[PDB]
RNA sequence: CUCCUCCUAAAGAGUAACGGAGGAGCACGAAGGUUGGCUAAUCCUGGUCGGACAUCAGGAGGUUAGUGCAAUGGCAUAAGC
RNA sequence: CGCGGGGUGGAGCAGCCUGGUAGCUCGUCGGGCUUACAACCCGAAGGUCGUCGGUUCAAAUCCGGCCCCCGCAACCA
RNA sequence: AAAGUA
């Protein structure tokens, strides 16, 4: 289990994540995907950070 | 002494469940299995674990078609 | 395209009185020539697969394809994968001029050459040879090269056997022993 | 094999549209030649058809086997299409490209009315 | 700066750079650039294709490369199929001239091979 | 001793032993021995009886032995009370009436009838003695 | 000692034993979506280094390959590349 | 029998865990110092890893058997 | 400082 829990956070401010996982030592670069935000009802885009 | 083997998985509860003629409800799963053993036919959808499910109302209807002999199923409109 | 004429106009004839061909079509043609290089010395030193595709390219003028491991060996210590080696499949007016050249220039200045053998043939009527050194072709500059390198030359015909292949290519005056 | 190569290559559309119940526009090139058919959705009858080998549409064609050619059976297919009220198909490409002459008969029919 | 299907050297004397052809050594060499014509203390550098031509057939005028190995390879298998006392020294890999092997002989014998318990 | 050289199992279910044979012909000499009885042979039993045929018949002419043991046998050793299966100890063949045993070429009819009587009185089965048929 | 696959299991489901055999406690932002394209193993023959096995060409063959990892059921319209 | 740990140059012992030719000491061999030997100095060689199968493109290595050795345990009535 | 034997 290498795997770490990650959120990405909506960029619209809303305070709306998705969760998922991440292999950070292979691939360090941040994850950044357009995802659908409910809040604010558009596809916007997301970017990673920790769990919490 | 002792054994090295012992273990086993829960049943699936796989195989068909609604027969040739039997009226069903458009949602009703026909036949549950790995792979398609079954080939769905008109009316019928094949889901994500293979199973075969009725897309309309109507009679279960089992055939073999197509160059392969492979078996197919359908539902007919009632 | 010299060649090419030489070859739709006497071969053609030469061929059909020589094998008594009710067609045309029937006639064996030259349908691609494949230069390649195995170079197996690229997975200590990639560089070498650049200097000879960059050989093969001066040869061909053409871009070369390099190609891979069809699967891993033990033996030779490569992975599936593995750039291993690199080709060039030449066609129509490039396929002709580098006939010309390859039996006009390059053949006569192999090392100690005294014929090809007429035995190189796969049994479907396409010849098969290997060059030793690149250098016979003078699209090479003999103060520039860092490594010997030689390639192996597949004409590939329609020809349905071998007499077939090896009197086409004896029509074009192939240089046999 | 080219043919089976291409068959092969139309199967899965083909399937999926008879899956879906629609009426079929298909169309068949050759390097001379370019056809269209309007199928039923049973597969097995033939609503409406034109091709460069009939007179009708060749003898207005300087080369039957190209982009002008192409537009030309397009529309004609449309135009009686239409005229027998069809008015709503699926494009069948067989396996062909959707490029060139094929896409030229397919625009030439979309302009000429065909809803696809 | 390619003759007899070898090239030899640019920045050397002519009379040096011939002898890099298997079957020429300086006698030879001498003798070559003389029938040409050419100085021996001239590099090949400056010498125009109209001098290395006129070389090239004079080199063709005797036997070397190829047909000179092939030659010698011929006699050696002749005395070796022979089976004469000098073809079983070939075979053998012993000095064929009559030198001691005692002690010596190794350069046909390569290097020492030491016994095994 | 017959056994197999290897086998995709070790350990095999006891089974059954229901039915009558396959390969009840004198299919490649011209004699052959028979069983008419239902039961089990162990490879020593058969190694015992191609014994007691060849010294009989002076090694002359041919033997076939029809039959293979490839059943692996299991038993507990003693002392033992469960605990899983017991450990393979010997192989057999399944035997059902009418499956030709042995067969035997190139000698005189007496004398196969005596080495066949030989070899039957070393096994656990009752048998009988058959000629080649041409149908 | 929980989970998965086969057999036992008696051609619907289910079915025990300190019965017979193997696996899991993950991996992957592509190894996911879609559009377009493609088709395997193995062997034989010819070909520089190159050899039993590297890359090239042709032939036979027809999935005997492949499937991120067990086994079963699947897979060419590929679910394989 | 059960549970463990092992088997690798001539001897003793590493490496094994975690797949990509394996080392140390003594010993042996050749040379040197000595009247000679020993001690000492210089140089060199010597094992595909207990035996088979399986996995793998590749096994000393991972997995499964088999043989030999060592250490515990094999009990209550 | 280290030098045993015949
Ligand atoms: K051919
Ligand atoms: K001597
Ligand atoms: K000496
Ligand atoms: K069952
Ligand atoms: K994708
Ligand atoms: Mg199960
Ligand atoms: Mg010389
Ligand atoms: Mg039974
Ligand atoms: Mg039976
Ligand atoms: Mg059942
Ligand atoms: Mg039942
Ligand atoms: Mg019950
Ligand atoms: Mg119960
Ligand atoms: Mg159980
Ligand atoms: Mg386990
Ligand atoms: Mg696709
Ligand atoms: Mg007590
Ligand atoms: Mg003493």
């Amino acid at each position: 289990g290498i795997r770490e829990k990650i959120k990405l956070v909506s960029s619209a401010g809303t305070g709306h994540f998705y969760t998922t996982t991440k292999n950070k030592r292979t691939k360090p670069e941040k994850l950044e995907l357009k995802k659908f935000d409910p809040v604010v009802r558009q596809h916007v885009i997301y970017k990673e950070a920790k769990i919490k | 002494g002792s054994t090295r083997n012992g273990r086993d998985s829960e049943a699936k509860r796989l195989g068909v469940k609604r027969f040739g003629g039997e009226s069903v409800l458009a949602g009703s799963i026909i036949v549950r299995q790995r792979g398609t053993k079954f080939h769905a036919g008109a009316n019928v959808g094949c889901g994500r674990d293979h199973t075969l499910f009725a897309k309309a109302d109507g009679k279960v209807k089992f055939e073999v078609k197509g160059p392969k002999n492979r078996k197919f199923i359908s539902i007919e409109a009632e | 395209a010299k060649l090419h004429d030489y070859y739709k106009d006497e071969v053609v004839k030469k061929l059909m009185t020589e094998f008594n061909y009710n067609s045309v079509m029937q006639v064996p043609r030259v349908e691609k020539i494949t230069l390649n290089m195995g170079v197996g010395e690229a997975i200590a030193d990639k560089k070498l697969l650049d200097n000879a595709a960059a050989d093969l390219a001066a040869i061909s003028g053409q871009k070369p394809l390099i190609t891979k491991a069809r699967k891993s060996v033990a033996g030779f210590k490569i992975r599936q994968g593995y750039p291993i080696g690199c080709k060039v499949t030449l066609r129509g007016e490039r396929m002709w001029e580098f006939f010309e050249r390859l039996i006009t220039i390059a053949v006569p200045r192999i090392r100690d050459f005294r014929g090809l053998s007429a035995k190189s043939f796969d049994g479907r009527g396409n010849y098969s040879m290997g060059v030793r050194e690149q250098i016979i072709f003078p699209e090479i500059d003999y103060d520039k090269v860092d490594r010997v390198r030689g390639l192996d030359i597949t004409i590939t015909t329609t020809a349905k056997s071998d007499e077939e292949g090896r009197a086409l290519l004896a029509a074009f005056d192939f240089p046999f022993r | 094999d080219k043919k089976s190569a291409r068959i092969r290559r139309a199967t899965r559309a083909r399937r999926k549209l008879q899956e879906l119940g629609a009426t079929r526009l298909v169309v068949h090139r050759t390097p001379r030649h370019i056809y269209a058919q309007v199928i039923a959705p049973n597969g097995s009858e033939v609503l409406v058809a034109a091709s460069t080998v009939e007179k009708a549409i060749a003898e207005q064609l300087k080369y039957t086997g190209n982009k002008d050619a192409a537009a030309a059976v397009g529309k004609a297919v449309a135009e009686r299409a239409l005229e027998k009220g069809i008015k709503d198909v699926s494009f069948d490409r067989s396996g062909f490209q959707y490029h060139g002459r094929v896409q030229a008969l397919a625009d030439a029919a979309r302009e000429a009315g065909l809803q696809f | 700066a390619r003759i007899a299907g070898i090239n030899i050297p640019d920045h050397k004397h002519a009379v040096i750079a011939l002898t890099s052809i298997y079957g020429v050594g300086k006698t030879r060499s001498k003798a070559i650039l003389a029938a040409a014509g050419i100085a021996e203390d001239v590099k090949i550098s400056e010498l125009s294709e109209g001098q290395i031509d006129t070389l090239r057939d004079e080199v063709a005028k005797f036997v070397v490369e190829g047909d000179l190995r092939r030659e010698i390879s011929m006699s050696i298998k002749r005395l070796m199929d022979l089976g004469c006392y000098r073809g079983l020294r070939h075979r053998r890999g012993l000095p064929v001239r009559g030198q001691r092997t005692k002690t010596n002989a190794r350069t046909r014998k390569g290097p020492r091979k030491p016994i095994k318990k | 001793m017959l056994q197999p050289k290897r086998t995709k199992f070790r350990k095999m279910h006891k089974g059954r032993n229901r039915g009558l044979a396959q390969g009840t012909d004198v299919s490649f000499g011209s004699f052959g021995l028979k069983a008419v009885g239902r039961g089990r042979l162990t490879a020593r039993q058969i190694e015992a009886a191609r014994r007691a045929m060849t010294r009989a018949v002076k090694r002359q002419g041919k033997i076939w032995i029809r039959v293979f043991p490839d059943k692996p046998i299991t038993e507990k050793p003693l002392a033992v009370r469960g605990k899983g299966k017991g450990n393979v100890e010997y192989w057999v063949a399944l035997i059902q009436p009418g499956k030709v045993l042995y067969e035997m070429d190139g000698v005189p009819e007496e004398l196969a009838r005596e080495a066949f009587k030989l070899a039957a009185a070393k096994l656990p089965i009752k048998t009988t003695f058959v000629t080649k048929t041409v149908m």
